[PDB]
RNA sequence: GCCCGUCGCUAGUACCGAUUGAAUGGCUUAGUGAGGCCUCAGGAUCUGCUUAGAGAAGGGGGCAACUCCAUCUCAGAGCGGAGAAUUUGGACAAACUUGGUCAUUUAGAGGAACUAAAAGUCGUAACAAGGUUUCCGUAGGUGAACCUGCGGAAGGAUCAU
RNA sequence: ACCCACUCGGCACCUUACGAGAAAUCAAAGUCUUUGGGUUCUGGGGGGAGUAUGGUCGCAAGGCUGAAACUUAAAGGAAUUG
RNA sequence: GCGGUAAUUCCAGCUCCAAUAGCGUAUAUUAAAGUUGUUGCAGUUAAAAAGCUCGUAGUUGAACUUUGGGCCCGGUUGGCCGGUCGGAUUUCCAACGGGGCCUUUCCUUCUGGCUAACCUUGAGUCCUUGUGGCUCUUGGCGAACCAGGACUUUUACUUUGAAAAAAUUAGAGUGUUCAAAGCAGGCGUAUUGCUCGAAUAUAUUAGCAUGGAAUAAUAGAAUAGGACG
RNA sequence: UAUCUGGUUGAUCCUGCCAGUAGUCAUAUGCUUGUCUCAAAGAUUAAGCCAUGCAUGUCUAAGUAUAAGCAAUUUAUACAGUGAAACUGCGAAUGGCUCAUUAAAUCAGUUAUCGUUUAUUUGAUAGUUCCUUUACUACAUGGUAUAACUGUGGUAAUUCUAGAGCUAAUACAUGCUUAAAAUCUCGACCCUUUGGAAGAGAUGUAUUUAUUAGAUAAAAAAUCAAUGUCUUCGGACUCUUUGAUGAUUCAUAAUAACUUUUCGAAUCGCAUGGCCUUGUGCUGGCGAUGGUUCAUUCAAAUUUCUGCCCUAUCAACUUUCGAUGGUAGGAUAGUGGCCUACCAUGGUUUCAACGGGUAACGGGGAAUAAGGGUUCGAUUCCGGAGAGGGAGCCUGAGAAACGGCUACCA
RNA sequence: GAUCCGUAACUUCGGGAUAAGGAUUGGCUCUAAGGGUCGGGUACGAUCAACUUAGAACUGGUACGGACAAGGGGAAUCUG
């Protein structure tokens, strides 16, 4: 199988190392879930002493937070717009760590205007107290709330789907929301 | 897989082989206390050689020494408890000197004669 | 190493869980995370005062320090972020009862809170491993220039 | 090499068991338990090379199974039971108890105690964490673990403890003049009051030490157990008390009873 | 007296050498590529969940209306699970073919050394001013030792006008 | 320019030898079994042989580096008497 | 080196020697070998100083920086005594070591926690005419190390110690009938148990810990870009 | 336990080797061989090839018995004694053997995990599982589908097995449940204050993500946005709680959610007793096997410092097709060029890299005795590696296993 | 053909050499690097015009210097 080992390799002289001993099992590695979008399907893997791990290949949802709105909601995954290892796995739509995709907002903008009675973009008495005593603080932010008109926003993996099975991050926000947007359109 | 069982070897063997003076001192020693090997002089030479060299070796250390004092008295509570060493000499400085014939006369092959009950050393 | 431009790189580099809210309007704009080595070594101010990003760095990072403790002097600053000191010492032969020079390269990290020039004596000490060879990173300098100032021009 | 290893061999046995080259290969591994298999003393070697009890190991097993000796008070019917240092064996018939404790040699000694004192041991608690759902706990060298200790002990600390259910019943600092075992190193089994403690942050504390003869010496922390203060004990020692005579000492005192 | 070389006999060892010579061993290009594993498919059969019918059962509690849970039995329909043969693409990668490379060996007409070796043939080179002092370096020449030219050394046959 | 005395540094000779060496001899070849100031280089019985082989320098002649198998009880140095 | 006709070496007989349940031979290795030389070789003529000088790596490298004097404390041998029922400690003496002071004298350093020790003394005194002697709290020791802050020129060498498998080695104890071994065993009421053991040493380079500050390096303050506050 | 002797000459003193001499846990061979104890032994050459037999299996009162088995007695008409076969569980990763490869590898002493996995032993550890929450969910306990067996068969041939018919569980696959409390979100209403409220849902553990708490370097203040407890309604907040390490984003906890939902006992043996409202109600003794999380123990995997034999007739080596470092990912139990993508040009060397040789496994150690040394270690212990040669993999806590499988080569 | 890799004896050091021996090559769709010109007080902006080279996806009955075009190579002897 894949070997983890350092015994291939030449050493920091860079001579050349002889065989020694065989391929160890505890030195294996596996293959890529190379996972994609849409329609779950999920394999265990059988890893070292039990120990499950869940290799996901073709997820549709994943788990998504507003980190600065303090909550975290279940949405759809649009598709993957940005990858800093390789550009093929945007190519591809490939989920995988640091992966910057684009969701949902419905369920984001469901919350919010019913929370702060506010609706981005452009009656009940205990209600109103609460709006009331909430905002001043609605003020969101402009590179955020513009995005929900396109019913999509943009957001980073902070999961490992071929290890967890999730798929898993948060909304991008100020300074590193910045930093894809400018990457974005720079390209584009 | 057994702790290997220890052994060693209880006698030495001169270099110069062929030395017309030790031949006739080995004979005399055979002839007088009974023995029919030469081994069984080069046996007794060998078990002084190796307490002349304790001793020697004891000696370098300074009076007084921890090992020297322990080590050393039992060397010589030893010795004259078997009757090789005297008890008039008791320091070892001795016991560097000693000789052959004095291990020797302390073998119950010799005693036996020595008492009489016997009168002959091969009678014994 | 580094050298400004801080988000240079395709990844966009931050402190992992260090959060700054942009609903709340602050004067550093950057919330910054450090610790303390330990074995009281200082925690140069280049680390806190630092707009500098390094994962590996042992006192903004998420590195740590534990076993060996050891010096060399500085021979090679060409890999960025990284460099090798060699180690003397004097390896003892009884026969002849006398000794000869030996000598060992230790490559190591370091952090860029460290302004380091080849020839500078340099305290590293020991690390996970951090890369395939490098096991060590540079927790203070005992030299400075090697008078670097004292080779100016004429009277 | 594949997994765990289950055989030991003669001569790769720990030394203060004191067993004998020849008259075998093999001696018996000490089961995994509360106690390190190098520190440790098998039932089947209590039962037969110290206590004389048994002549084949057979026969170990043979009192074994029908429920005899027994451990801080619960049955251990394993013949390779790994029992430490504190532990307490008990054999109800010969209505006779026994607690684990070094030599002056560092070896495990033959040592008779009462049946109240059977009742309770000390142990050293190793670590103190917290626990889940906010329950702190301590560990002791035999591998105990005890919910909601003192706040005031902490690590080193030996701690009494009751054998009839897991609660301590008191507990000792480490401080400047406490009594003093020492379980590992060339002094172990040396009895020394503590004269103070040597830092060095990054590892292996030195704690100096001292008996009375008014003799000194050193070991590293890990090694020290505290036993309680100057002079007393919270158990009773063995004979010889740790002092360790020199070997002119010893000689002497061996000839000085020499009357038949 | 000693003694040098060519030349001739017997025996032995290593060398050079057409054979683009031979053998073993370790790596390896390129081409071909088994197998298990991962993966896209596959669906022999074999059931799950859900929807409706027809024929009986068991009652939440009523004079007619009213009505739940589990279980078995056949036309038919919506949305998933297991799963054999088979099969896509992959990493891993034995092995085969043809080459290259390194290491260790090794045959050979013939050529040309050395030794055993002391002697035999031809001469007389050295040792005596060895009968042309010897010897070094270089050069050319001669059956063979060796001769001769240029420049050295005395270890000369001269410590001396 | 020459004479006398001194003093540095020279090329050498004379006499001694405390000392050294197998001796011939040697103010170093001395201050070494009473064995250590610093440092460079070479040799390890005789032949085989400065040969074979590879590398390298050279126009060439050749230079530098440089083995082995096998053989053999001597080869050799200084001195004494013939 | 023997044997070519009286062979002290062959083939035997006789006799004799050496080792002896063992003794010969072959191959290797070690000692002899100061013929591999650190200890410890040799190089004029015996084997061996490069034709000559330059020269990097390597090895090596002059002298000088707290010495000298004063005071105190307590250890371990050995003497002359023995007080005592083989060993004992005081005072007299030397002798050889350890610690700490004051001499212009960092001991990293402040901020408290601590104090063991006297410049102390508050009383006096068991008792040899008294500084022989320690219990004893109210002005007045830092370092003895705790712990928090603030910082520290680098090494070598040496000391002591921790951490250290057993078997093997050296070695104590013990009469396996001796011995090589083994780790046993030794005492009784030998009718219902008593009991000593299973030591110690070596363990070297490196790493850790501690004492030393000679020897030998390293760094500093000269375009003052110095030092203390 | 600090020794020399023979051989160059006519004789002499040297140089110098050859020869002699002694030991070998050093092999072989020759001759000779009576007793006691002790007892190595197909390593060397061929990690060459193998006939045959044997070397791994395992049951307690306590998982599964309708043997058409035995035994019958002894209370047993569900079972109950003993027990083939088979299922289930566990072991077969230990042991034993060999020394081929291996030269910074292994190995040794010394380190590290704040860089991970760990069957087992030992000690701890679980009141929460259903559902728009009155006509209700099997809990006095839910589902089949199989071995052994019976019967019909195939093949020269094996520890080959096909078709048909049965039946078990601590196998397989499902699935109920239990106190109190508090904090959170919603909010029907009522009434305007300074605002308060009935009752509706959510909250075991594990998983995944984001956020927050986890103070301490010595002391005090003003103001904004929220919003906590106590009113003597201007206002105050007074005591306010803190674990470990040299060091952490540590242990631990809290908030919003996530999951083809981990675990939370449909199990077994002995005893059978209390207690009244007589329901075969409701309770209840000892200990077995399980079970998640943590600890412990047996381990494992990586890992720091320093240390290897001969060689220059090997001086430069390393990035072909990773060489040295950076960022991100992927993969692993986990660190790491372990792999990939992007970027850079690095890494080692006369203090000998790189290459070559080794009739090289490393070590504890062995032989030789003035000392310094020299030579040896396949081999009773420790570590490593292998199972004709390569590769690959299933099972599992643990194997890249070979008395396991698959393929190629021989 | 062309691009890339790789290349022995021997030598007059110039060669031998396209030595030998190998891989690749269509279509389509993208990415990157390579330039001109004008105003700047005594860092950049604005505009226009060119096929080259490398890298990456997709795609086909594995084809692609698709016709045309276009060296067989190696070891020796004699000989100039
Ligand atoms: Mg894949
Ligand atoms: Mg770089
Ligand atoms: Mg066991
Ligand atoms: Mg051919
Ligand atoms: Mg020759
Ligand atoms: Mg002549
Ligand atoms: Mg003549
Ligand atoms: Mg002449
Ligand atoms: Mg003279
Ligand atoms: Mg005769
Ligand atoms: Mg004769
Ligand atoms: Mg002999
Ligand atoms: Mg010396
Ligand atoms: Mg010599
Ligand atoms: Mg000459
Ligand atoms: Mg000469
Ligand atoms: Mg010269
Ligand atoms: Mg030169
Ligand atoms: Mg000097
Ligand atoms: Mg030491
Ligand atoms: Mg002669
Ligand atoms: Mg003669
Ligand atoms: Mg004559
Ligand atoms: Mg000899
Ligand atoms: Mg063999
Ligand atoms: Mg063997
Ligand atoms: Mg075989
Ligand atoms: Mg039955
Ligand atoms: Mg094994
Ligand atoms: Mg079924
Ligand atoms: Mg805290
Ligand atoms: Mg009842
Ligand atoms: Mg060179
Ligand atoms: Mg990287
Ligand atoms: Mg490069
Ligand atoms: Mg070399
Ligand atoms: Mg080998
Ligand atoms: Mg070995
Ligand atoms: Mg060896
Ligand atoms: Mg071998
Ligand atoms: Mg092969
Ligand atoms: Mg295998
Ligand atoms: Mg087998
Ligand atoms: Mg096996
Ligand atoms: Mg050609
Ligand atoms: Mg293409
Ligand atoms: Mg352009
Ligand atoms: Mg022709
Ligand atoms: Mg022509």
């Amino acid at each position: 199988g894949i070997s983890r080992d350092s015994r291939h390799k030449r050493s920091a002289t860079g001579a050349k190392r002889a065989q020694f001993r065989k391929k160890r099992k505890f030195e294996l590695g596996r293959q890529p879930a190379n996972t994609k979008i849409g329609a779950k399907r999920i394999h265990s893997v059988r890893t070292r002493g039990g120990n499950k791990k869940y290799r996901a290949l073709r997820i549709e949802t994943g788990n998504f937070s507003w980190a600065s709105e303090g909550i975290s909601k279940k949405t759809r995954i649009a598709g993957v717009v940005y990858h800093p290892s390789n550009n093929e796995l945007v190519r591809t739509n490939t989920l995988t760590k640091a992966a910057i995709v684009q969701i949902d907002a419905t369920p984001f903008r469901q919350w919010f205007e019913a929370h702060y009675g506010q609706t981005l973009g452009k009656k009940s008495k205990n209600a109103e107290r609460k709006w009331a005593a909430r905002a001043a603080s609605a003020k969101i932010e402009s590179s955020v709330e513009s995005q929900f008109s396109a019913g999509r926003l943009y957001a980073c993996i902070s999961s490992r789907p071929g290890q967890s099975g999730r798929c898993d991050g948060y909304i991008l926000e100020g300074e590193e929301l910045a930093f894809y947007l400018r990457r974005l359109t720079a390209k584009k | 897989p057994r702790a290997p069982r220890t052994y060693s070897k209880t006698y030495s063997t001169p270099k110069r082989p062929y030395e017309s003076s030790r031949l006739d001192a080995e004979l005399k020693l055979a002839g007088e206390f009974g023995l029919k090997n030469k081994k069984e002089i080069y046996r007794i030479s060998f078990q002084l050689s190796k307490i002349r060299r304790a001793a020697r070796d004891l000696l370098t250390r300074d009076e007084k020494d921890p090992k020297r004092l322990f080590e050393g008295n039992a060397l010589i509570r030893r010795l004259v408890r078997v009757g090789v060493l005297s008890e008039d000499k008791k320091k070892l400085d001795y016991v560097l000197a000693l000789k052959v014939e004095d291990f020797l006369e302390r073998r119950l092959q010799t005693q036996v004669y020595k008492l009489g009950l016997a009168k002959s050393v091969h009678h014994a | 190493s580094t050298e400004l431009t801080v988000q240079s790189e395709r990844a966009f580099q931050k402190q992992p869980h260090i959060f700054n809210n942009p609903k709340v309007k602050t004067s550093k704009r950057t919330k910054r995370w450090y610790k303390n080595a330990g074995l009281g070594f200082k925690t140069p101010k280049t680390a806190i005062e630092g707009s500098y990003i390094d994962k590996k760095c042992p006192f903004t990072g998420l590195v740590s320090i534990r076993g060996k403790i050891l010096t060399g002097t500085v021979v090679s600053t060409k890999m960025h972020r990284t460099i090798v000191i060699r180690r003397a010492y004097l390896h003892y032969i009884p026969k002849y009862n006398r000794y000869e020079k030996r000598h060992k390269n230790v490559p190591v990290h370091v952090s860029p809170a460290f302004r380091v020039q080849v020839g500078d004596i340099v305290t590293v000490g020991q690390c996970r491993p951090i890369s395939k060879t490098v096991r060590f990173n540079v927790v203070k300098v005992s030299a400075a220039a090697g008078k670097a100032n004292k080779q100016f021009a004429k009277f | 090499a594949r997994g765990p290893k289950k055989h030991l061999k003669r001569l790769a046995a720990p030394h203060h068991w004191l067993l004998d080259k020849l008259s075998g290969c093999y001696a018996p591994r000490p089961s995994a338990g509360p106690h390190k298999l190098r520190e440790s003393l098998p039932l089947i070697v209590f039962l037969r090379n110290r206590l004389k009890y048994a002549l084949n190991g057979r026969e170990v097993k043979a009192i074994l199974m029908q429920r005899h000796v027994k451990v801080d008070g619960k049955v251990r019917t394993d013949t390779t039971y790994p029992a430490g240092f504190m532990d307490v064996i008990t054999l109800d018939a010969t209505n006779e108890n026994f607690r684990l404790v070094y030599d002056v040699k560092g070896r495990f000694a033959v040592h008779r105690i009462t049946d109240e004192e059977a009742s309770y041991k000390l142990g050293k608690v190793k670590k103190v964490q917290l626990g889940k759902k906010g329950v702190p706990y301590v560990v002791t060298h035999d591998g105990r673990t005890i919910r909601y200790p003192d706040p005031n002990i902490k690590v080193n600390d030996t701690v009494k403890i009751d054998l009839a259910s897991g609660k301590i019943t008191d507990f000792i600092k480490f401080d400047a003049g406490k009594l003093v075992y020492v379980t590992g190193g060339r002094n172990l089994g040396r009895i020394g009051t503590i004269v103070h403690k040597e830092r060095h942050d990054g590892g292996f504390d030195l704690v100096h030490i001292k008996d009375s003869l008014d003799n000194t010496f050193v070991t590293r922390l890990n090694n020290v157990f505290v036993i309680g203060e100057q002079g007393k004990p919270y158990i009773s020692l063995p004979k010889g008390k740790g002092i360790k005579l020199s070997i002119a000492e010893e000689r002497d005192r061996r000839r000085a009873q020499q009357g038949l």
